[PDB]
């Protein structure tokens, strides 16, 4: 009768596959699948969908605490990454290659000798602590450490435990990948791994250039900052405020709040034309929708976000 | 950290190594600020050190809300708008006694309408049945 | 299509709120999930005192194995009731607050 | 490609990053001595390029952690805007509105790919008209 559970129980029909452990043997949701989340919802390890608004509301809504994973930064729960150590004076962690290298690396000098507080970069602790892999000097004494792939166990500070170095901030230009091996990166289509870590752009694309407003006029320059070309000079005491570009049509769009107009030009110059000249009294910013060829703009005289064709 | 000079002169050489001027407050590893921004009402500091735990000194020209959150101008006390968050500025305000008018005002005999005292005996019948221009009104020349 | 006293008022308050037809249509499909959480919580609320009496009866019997086995099931059953208690309260607060804000102007 | 959003602050003087859902907040630069008044920002490969009204220059910083942002074209005015122009900065995808304007009478505007039952677009109406019951035909507002 009803849904016979994995261990013989009359579980209700609605209970199976509702993102929850209902069966006594944890087998009430194995045989089905669950639909994915709409863009107005967010994910959990339960296969569940939760409201966008619940994320970082402070509530453990989905068992992982996953919708509350680090809603805050520069904070007390450091639990610092492999080959790192914390100077007691502040909420700061510094790599072992810096800690007690002879130069103050924590700004307060909390990683070098401080005789006034009776602290020296000692190494005697390793003799009795008997580190598993290696030891290093700290103001406390000889601190035990273990190789990349692993962190010092917090129970004893003498053992070391397997780790997900994919967590280090600055690991990769996209993702960690080639995992089960400790860590390196992988880069998406159109990128190549120069040096390791670096997702360098493919040679098949034109040279990257930065276009920007120097305050009055639109300028163009390469990534190395060796060349600077004026793309378009402002007329009638104008001011280039917000710039954006469309690649496929090779056009550059910018706004002029002093002239209260929006302009568009070709990347090499010429074909300069006004795009909007009514109710555009203060076009604070700009963004093009290259897939649908739309121009999202921000207006601040009457606070709104408008959409127009290119 | 603000370009008040419009040339960036005032913010030049302002490294983290240094102190605030004697007449400035310090935000923890963020910026120095005018003491005018200390207890201005809003947090200028990254961690709100400028607004931390200080108390209001609302003046006689101002009224302090019951919740003690903020002070408002004396003009806004008893006006018919809830300027305070807890509606304390409109709590305990005067009213007309039932069916009657303030010691100030004049009352229309026709329908009990309260009108300004000056509108009794000013030549114009400001009342529905001319109560405010009765025979006892001494005329003006 | 509602039975819970809590959900019935929320739907009545929803029809007088600022909800767009699309928002109101999606609101009903959320109340259906909200009711399922309540009925699941209500079902386990009966089970908590049912097993509580079962645990009390077994503790009177005095068998250490039956007492240990029933206690192991009981403390896990209590967690099931307690965790659903907040699941229902959090959903109730969000639904009540949203319709409160949509009616407040 | 990382599904992250970078924003800058002119008042608390930081550059920070969160995922598209707001989780996993991290700081890439902060303090009045580093980012006194950032206004515009853009990024390419491993670098973030931002303009600042106080140093009056476009800056280069690492997208992860920058101890001291390098200068780039120091200017005599407030630099108001910056963006990197490259092909990989505009990835390549199929627009739902490409199919005969998505059947919309006047305007076809994108949405989230799951929205509108997986169509990923909604029809919009110009100022002089309103959207009808079928959410496809535009009729004059009354
Ligand atoms: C989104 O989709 C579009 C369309 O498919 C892609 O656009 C293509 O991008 C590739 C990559 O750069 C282009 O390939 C290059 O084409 C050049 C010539 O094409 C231009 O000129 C012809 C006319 O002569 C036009 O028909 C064409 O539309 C282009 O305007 C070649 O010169 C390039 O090769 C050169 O460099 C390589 C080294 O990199 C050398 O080995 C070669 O010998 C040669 O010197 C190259 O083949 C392609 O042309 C683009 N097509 C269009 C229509 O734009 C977007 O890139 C894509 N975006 C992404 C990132 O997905
Ligand atoms: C706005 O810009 C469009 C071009 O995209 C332009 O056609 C509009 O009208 C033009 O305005 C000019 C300046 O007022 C005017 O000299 C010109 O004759 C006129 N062109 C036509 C045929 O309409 C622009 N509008 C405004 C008011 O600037
Ligand atoms: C030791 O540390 C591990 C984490 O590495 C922790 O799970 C465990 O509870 C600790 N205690 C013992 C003695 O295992
Ligand atoms: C103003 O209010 C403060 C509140 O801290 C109080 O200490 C002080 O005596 C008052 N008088 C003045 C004008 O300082
Ligand atoms: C998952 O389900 C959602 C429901 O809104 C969408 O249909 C989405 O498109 C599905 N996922 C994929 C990968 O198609
Ligand atoms: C702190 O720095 C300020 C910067 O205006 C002055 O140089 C001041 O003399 C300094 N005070 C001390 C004690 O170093
Ligand atoms: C208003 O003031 C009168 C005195 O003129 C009375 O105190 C009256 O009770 C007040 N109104 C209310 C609502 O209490
Ligand atoms: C009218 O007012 C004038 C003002 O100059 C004189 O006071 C005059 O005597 C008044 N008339 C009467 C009848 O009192
Ligand atoms: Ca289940
Ligand atoms: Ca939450
Ligand atoms: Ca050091
Ligand atoms: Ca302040
Ligand atoms: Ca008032
Ligand atoms: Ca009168
Ligand atoms: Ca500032």
């Amino acid at each position: 009768k009803e849904f016979e559970c994995g261990s013989g129980e009359c579980i209700l029909r609605a209970y199976v596959c509702d993102h929850d452990n209902d069966c006594e043997d944890n087998s009430d949701e194995r045989n089905c699948n669950y639909d994915t989340c709409g863009g107005h919802q967010f994910t959990c390890s339960n296969g569940q969908c939760i409201n966008q608004n619940w994320v970082c509301d402070g509530d453990d809504d989905c068992q992982d605490s996953g919708d509350e994973d680090g809603c805050e930064s520069n904070q007390s729960h450091h639990r610092c990454y492999p080959r790192e150590w914390a100077c007691p004076g502040s909420g700061r962690c510094i790599s072992i290659d810096k800690v007690c290298d002879g130069v103050p690396d924590c700004p307060e000098g909390d990683d070098e000798n401080n005789v006034t507080s009776g602290r020296t970069c000692g190494m005697g602790v390793c003799s009795v602590l008997n580190c598993e892999y290696q030891c290093h000097q700290t103001p406390f004494g000889g601190e035990c450490f273990c190789p990349p792939g692993h962190i010092i166990n917090s129970n004893d500070s003498r053992t070391c435990i397997d780790f997900d170095d994919c967590q280090i901030w600055g690991i990769c230009d996209q993702k960690c990948e080639n995992r089960q091996g400790r860590h390196q990166c992988l880069c998406e289509e159109g990128y190549i791994l120069e040096r390791g870590q670096h997702c360098k752009s493919s040679d098949s694309f034109s040279a990257a250039s930065v276009i920007f407003s120097n305050g009055r006029d639109l300028l163009v320059g390469d990534l190395h900052g060796r060349n600077f070309r004026i793309l378009a000079e402002s007329k009638n005491r104008g001011m280039v405020m917000g710039v954006d570009f469309h690649y496929q049509k090779h056009r550059v769009f910018w706004t002029d709040p002093m002239q209260e107009k929006v302009f568009s030009t070709d990347i090499n110059g010429l074909n300069t034309q006004e795009i909007l000249n009514v109710s555009v009294d203060t076009p604070e910013n700009l963004a093009v929708d290259w897939i649908n060829n739309k121009l999202y703009l921000v207006e601040t005289k009457v606070n709104r976000i408008d959409v127009v064709n290119l | 950290t603000d370009n008040d000079c419009s040339d960036g002169s005032d913010e030049k050489n302002c490294q983290a190594s240094g102190t605030c001027q004697p007449t400035q407050f310090r935000c923890p590893d963020h910026r120095c600020i005018s003491p005018l921004y200390v207890c201005d009402g809003d947090k200028d500091c990254a961690d709100g050190s400028d607004e931390a735990g200080c108390v209001l000194n609302c003046t006689s020209a101002q009224f302090k809300c019951a919740d003690g959150s903020s002070c408002i101008n004396s003009r806004y006390r008893c006006d018919g708008v809830y300027d305070c968050r807890d509606n304390s500025d409109e709590a305990g305000c005067p009213t007309r006694p039932p069916g009657m008018c303030h010691l100030d005002e004049f009352q229309c005999q026709g329908d009990g309408t309260c009108i300004p005292n000056t509108w009794e005996c000013d030549g114009h019948p400001d009342c529905i049945h001319g109560s405010d221009e009765h025979t006892g009104c001494v005329p003006k020349t | 299509e509602f039975e819970e006293p809590r959900v019935i008022d929320l739907w009545d308050l929803a029809q007088s709120a600022n909800f767009t037809e699309k928002e109101l249509e999606s609101f009903r499909e959320e109340l259906k999930h909200f009711e399922a959480k309540i009925e699941k919580h209500n079902h386990y609320q009966k089970q908590l005192e049912i097993s509580h009496q079962k645990l009390k009866h077994v503790e009177s019997i005095g068998d250490p194995e039956h007492i240990s086995r029933n206690k192991e099931k009981y403390v896990l059953l209590e967690e099931k009731t307690k965790e659903l208690g907040y699941k229902v309260k959090k959903h109730l607060q969000d639904l009540s607050s949203r319709v409160s804000r949509a009616r407040h102007n | 490609v990382s599904k992250r959003v970078y924003w800058v602050d002119s008042r608390y003087d930081y550059i920070e990053t969160v995922t598209y859902d707001g989780i996993q907040r991290k700081t890439v630069a902060r303090g009045g001595s580093l980012v006194p008044h950032p206004f515009g920002i853009s990024l390419f490969e491993e670098h973030v390029f931002f303009t600042d009204w106080t140093k009056m220059a476009v800056m280069k910083a690492s997208k992860f952690t920058e101890t001291n942002p390098q200068v780039y074209h120091q200017s005599s005015l407030r630099p108001h805007g910056v963006t990197v122009y490259h092909a990989l900065r505009q990835p390549n995808a199929t627009n739902p509105c490409g199919s005969n304007n998505g059947g919309c009478a006047q305007v076809c505007v994108l949405s989230h790919r799951t929205d509108n039952g997986g169509l990923g677009y909604r029809c919009k109406c110009e100022f002089g008209f309103e959207l009808d019951d079928d959410e496809h035909r535009c009729v004059a507002v009354k």
